[PDB]
């Protein structure tokens, strides 16, 4: 249905009325979501069907009607912006510094921002506008706060 | 069955909300996609 280039919500009638289980991005007729917040399920827009093209459950990513388009990287250096899309709220840029998750494979962007689980797939900009990454998968730090990673796939 | 909404374009906002710290973590991830506390 619509494939215009954007930022979507991904909801649910399964439940009690309508509810928001994460966000994605519309990007050359792919949408890139969370693993989490399908489960590799179709989705539909409008009269329209998604099916699944690609997916990784240990990346956490998703791709609908083609491989994944978003290649961009955060500098290790800049601000960038989280376009949070939360549940029932309007899409709103945060700036934001982010931190770093060390790993045995090497260093990751995370931006220490919280949001409901809801929120999961919203993309994270750089100056330029560019999808740098997707929100939604982290860890929850002594404060009871989550800090999620900037989690980037592959462009092939 | 899920659907999709559109909810907006992709660009950044000049003068928007700058919140947020920027920690090392020491972060460990497992082959469910699960990210942990290593200490
Ligand atoms: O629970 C969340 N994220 C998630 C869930 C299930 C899985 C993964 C990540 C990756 N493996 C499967 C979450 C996402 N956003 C914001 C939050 N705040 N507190 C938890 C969250």
């Amino acid at each position: 249905g619509e494939t215009t280039d954007g930022v979507y919500r991904v909801m649910t009638r399964r439940l009690l009325g309508s509810t928001q289980v994460g966000v994605g991005v519309m990007q050359e007729g792919v949408f890139h979501t969370m693993w989490h917040v399908t489960k590799g399920a179709a989705l539909r827009s409008g009269e329209g069907r998604l099916d699944p093209y690609w997916g990784d459950v240990k990346q956490d990513l998703v791709s609908y009607c083609g491989p994944w388009k978003l290649d961009a990287a955060w500098d290790g250096l800049s601000e960038v912006q989280l376009l949070a899309v939360p549940p029932g709220e309007r899409a709103k840029n945060i700036q934001t510094l982010p931190g770093i998750f060390k790993t045995k494979d090497g260093d990751i962007g995370a931006v220490a921002l919280d949001y409901p689980a809801g929120t999961s797939g919203s993309p994270i900009l750089d100056k330029c506008g560019r999808v740098i990454g997707l929100y939604g998968n982290g860890v929850v730090i002594k404060n009871g706060s989550y800090v999620s990673a900037i989690t980037q796939g592959k462009r092939e | 069955d899920m659907y999709i909404e559109r909810a907006g374009d992709i660009t950044w906002e000049k003068d928007a909300e700058v919140t947020g710290n920027s920690p090392r973590l020491d972060v460990a991830l497992d082959e469910s996609g699960d990210f942990s506390l290593v200490e």
